[PDB]
């Protein structure tokens, strides 16, 4: 994850394709504030 | 003249750190030296209030006081 | 004086605010024993200690930062008292390799 | 926590959060009973709020070089600072729904914004840096909203409508 | 237990008092600052009327400046850190350059006059338009949750009032 | 798969995502008959030769009969700018 | 006020590199020292003692 | 057990000769100097330390030792038992001799 | 005891529990405080981790030698590790519920399971030391469920069917 991370940076199919790695990262970051919730 | 410069500026290098080696070796000492006067005092100042007088009489006057006053105290 | 050595002796052990009366006087006594220091002032070279420090123990990059961090830290606000604060900053400066022992587990001797 | 995020996503200096002129505003440095690790994110959400009041100082120089396109150019990005102050207000309702709220929501609402402000502030850096006026800034940013990532060529499309609109001025006043 | 950021207000707020003590020592002043209550709906009232140009508690109006001064301490600023206490600076500002508008209009009567001009007189019958304007507006700021809700209701307004305040500021009279 | 679609849509986000502006450089090809590819890179090995008694020139290997409508079509699209039209 | 903001992120930054290990309330208590007018020897000397101390008080 | 008290009273109580109790004196003192403020001489390198003992050998003429010792070193890391094998060598180190 | 057991059984190794990967497991008690007749009864449950740790490797190896029905019974041989993880959680509220169990309930639980996991290991070798795949290992299958013990021949007919559904497939689209 930190490796994944670590290819975002600020051609476009490259950029498209790192950015439906991060649109995907959101419904991850959306699971994190679940189990964020449970543990608090 | 070259290689005499050359050898003297790494002598120094190497003078410098064992100077701050020693002087740190002094702060080490100055420690040792209280730390173990500040243990001493603490004993002696704890003995020579047990040994120089009995507490026990100190507390035995104390009482007598209490028991004489009060007792006069309903005179 | 008093209010801040104070403070400074709560705050190392993290707790006690008279548990910490020992390490207080202890200050206090080792304060008023009369120490002379080997050179007094010149920035120049408590800053070239730290420098020469810094090679010793691999850590050249930031040997290199701490160059822009002193020129820096002059004019954020010029300092009279900075020989004192550089030396404290070098005795307590540490090497990156190893571990000093245990600390843990010499207590209870 | 809860309504001084806020204020330092603002971007305005906190005294938690001390503004240094050499690296904007940022969380100062292990700050004791908070966990070190907290603040290295933490480090990240000032670095929205750093480059926001890095563009209100674009605005305002040319609001309240010269152009009539930079005042434009000033219309252009404020609707792109339109869905970044509603989701603001999304998070002030929360924190009255809930106010024992936690900061990873917080980052997660950020996230959005995270390739939408740097991406801005490097657009309006090349402005400054080839000192350009007039009619020669439209196609500059129209080879920028040919740009990848999809929130930021709308973005980059909507500072292009505004000073085309002023090209319009000129063109309808003109034929 | 709970740490900082889940821990509401308070907890932020006892660091904050905290860690400005740790600053505070090497300052040396009469009497240290330190904070004086107001609650955060106190707040958001002392500036619903610093917009229409009047004084509350935490504003002290200069007629050196004809400008508004707020509290420079450690003084409450809400739950924030000494935030509101520079940003509520650019708010009052914003309600300042309202009284420049109307302290200009009431000199510009010529009922006080009669060798200014009439044209003169003519940019004042459109100006308190904007006025009245204004008054409603404030009227309408309630709800105000957090202080942001009413400094982004007038950012529009902002940029605005500054060109339409200053155009005045040279002086500009009758036919130029 | 057929256990769960929630990889399959996985690998279809990545999927349908990093195509898209790699459609839109072909559609672009035909509608407007020109397109978007720099003079460093060749991306898609479709490009317009700048001569005019020339089309268009295809670059080799420095579905594919389906690649072939693409190139056929953008020849003939290519022209249809470069001429006038009736 | 505003000065004894700014210092203090640089100097943060030193001591973190060269390995000193003193959060921001204490590294404040020695500026005021050194301000106050402290020989050098004796302030070294009672913060490597007290760390010592400290931690075989703790364990 | 293996307290850092018990294994001092172990080392006294063989070496003086005597039992426990005659030794109490000597127990008591021993304390004295390990509760001495000490700072560390090695915060680096194994390597600088094994260099030295390989020094006190070649000085006495006692060539053949050092031969042996740099083997036996090898030996000694790669069993890896002892985890604070430097301060070890240092002990050595101090009791060489002819 | 019982909370390093409870996840020794899912497959995270102890040094009390040691394990050494692929060739072998050593048991590795010499406890005092567990009793030697204490200690011996949790060297039979610990053998039902040694296969358990045997089976997951061949999930892990062949998703993520080339046959796509060697990935297939890998989806369906999850499915009937499910209701054994299942049971390793509600054994971690068995011994919150009440502090007064020992092993004698981790016995007790681990029976059921103990009629499964042999013989459905023994199953996926006999593929493996022959090198079965493709359509044939689940003909190899079916005619283990053939067989007999009346919850392994109605398990493996539910890890034949997500598989043999994967055939289904190939013959929908060949038709």
């Amino acid at each position: 994850v930190f490796r994944l991370q670590k290819f975002i940076d600020e051609f476009r199919t490259y950029q498209a394709f790192m950015w439906a790695l991060y649109k995907y990262f959101i419904s991850f970051k959306e699971e994190l504030t679940e189990i964020e919730k449970c543990i608090i | 003249a070259i290689q005499i410069n050359f050898i003297k500026n790494m002598i120094e290098e190497t003078l410098d750190d064992f100077r701050e080696a020693c002087h740190r070796d002094i702060v080490n000492l100055q420690v040792e030296m209280i730390k173990q006067f500040h243990i001493q005092s603490s004993e002696i100042q704890m003995l020579l209030e047990r040994y120089s007088l009995n507490e026990s009489l100190v507390s035995e006057i104390e009482k007598l006081r209490e028991e004489n006053k009060r007792l006069r105290a309903n005179f | 004086p008093n209010v801040l050595l104070q403070n400074l002796c709560c705050r190392i052990l993290g707790k006690g605010e008279a548990d910490v009366a020992q390490q207080f006087q202890y200050a206090v006594r080792v304060i008023g024993s009369n120490f002379a220091p080997t050179v007094e002032r010149d920035e120049f070279l408590v800053t070239e200690k730290i420098k020469k420090e810094f090679v010793r123990q691999r850590r050249e990059a930031d040997g290199a930062l701490f160059s822009e961090l002193h020129r820096k830290l002059q004019s954020q606000g010029v300092l009279k008292n900075r020989w004192s604060i550089l030396y404290l900053l070098l005795s307590l400066s540490e090497d990156p390799r190893k571990q000093p022992n245990k600390t843990s587990s010499f207590a209870a001797l | 926590m809860i309504h001084e995020l806020l204020l330092a996503l603002s971007g305005y200096p906190g005294s938690i959060f001390t503004w240094n002129k050499r690296t904007g505003l940022q969380v100062s440095q292990d700050i004791p009973f908070l966990h070190p690790g907290e603040t290295s994110v933490l480090n990240r959400l000032c670095k929205l709020g750093t480059d926001y009041i890095r563009f209100t100082e674009f605005i305002e120089q040319y609001t309240g070089l010269h152009g009539i396109y930079l005042r434009a150019f000033c219309r252009g990005l404020d609707s792109i600072l339109q869905p970044y102050r509603q989701a603001l207000l999304d998070l002030e309702q929360e924190f009255l729904a809930d106010p024992h709220l936690s900061i990873s929501h917080i980052n997660y609402s950020l996230d959005q914004f995270h390739l939408l402000f740097p991406s801005i502030m490097v657009v309006v850096e090349q402005i400054k840096s080839q000192k350009i006026h007039g009619c020669q800034i439209l196609e500059t940013v129209y080879k920028h909203s040919c740009g990848g990532l999809p929130p930021v060529r709308s973005a980059l499309e909507k500072t292009l409508a505004v000073c085309h609109g002023v090209m319009y001025k000129q063109l309808s006043a003109w034929m | 237990e709970p740490y900082v950021t889940e821990a509401g207000r308070e907890a932020f707020d006892k660091l904050y008092k905290l860690h400005e003590g740790g600053l505070q020592i090497l300052s040396a002043t009469t009497l240290q600052p330190q904070l004086v209550l107001l609650e955060e709906t106190d707040l958001v009232k002392a500036v619903l009327n610093v917009l229409i140009g009047v004084v509350s508690s935490t504003f002290s109006y200069n007629q050196a400046l004809q400008s508004f001064a707020v509290k420079q301490g450690v003084y409450i600023s809400g739950t924030s850190p000494d935030n509101v206490s520079s940003l509520l600076t650019q708010v009052a500002e914003y309600g300042t350059y309202y009284t420049r508008l109307s302290h200009f209009s009431l000199l510009t009567v010529l009922d006080s006059s009669h060798s200014n001009g009439l044209v003169f007189q003519a940019f004042t019958s459109g100006l308190r338009k904007y006025l009245q304007y204004y008054r409603a507006c404030v009227l309408s700021t309630p709800a105000s949750l957090t202080l942001l809700t009413i400094s982004f209701l007038f950012r529009k307004l902002g940029r605005q009032l500054r060109y339409l305040a200053e155009l005045c500021c040279a002086f500009p009279t009758g036919v130029k | 798969g057929e256990a769960s679609e929630q990889t399959v849509s996985l690998l279809f986000c990545l999927w349908v995502e990093t195509v898209r502006p790699y459609l839109e450089i072909v559609d672009e090809w035909i509608v407007h008959g020109n397109l978007f590819d720099p003079a460093k890179e060749f991306i898609i090995q479709r490009n317009k030769d700048v001569p005019f008694n020339h089309r268009d020139f295809w670059y080799a290997t420095y579905l594919k009969p389906v690649l072939k409508q693409i190139i056929m079509a953008g020849k003939s699209m290519q022209l249809l700018k470069n001429l006038k039209c009736r | 006020m505003s000065a004894v903001r700014e210092t203090m992120d640089v100097l943060l930054e030193i001591s973190r590199l060269l390995n000193t290990g003193l959060d921001m309330e204490t590294l404040s208590i020695c500026v005021r020292l050194c301000e106050q007018g402290i020989n050098p020897e004796a302030l070294s000397s009672v913060i490597k003692e007290l760390r010592r101390a400290s931690d075989t008080l703790k364990a």
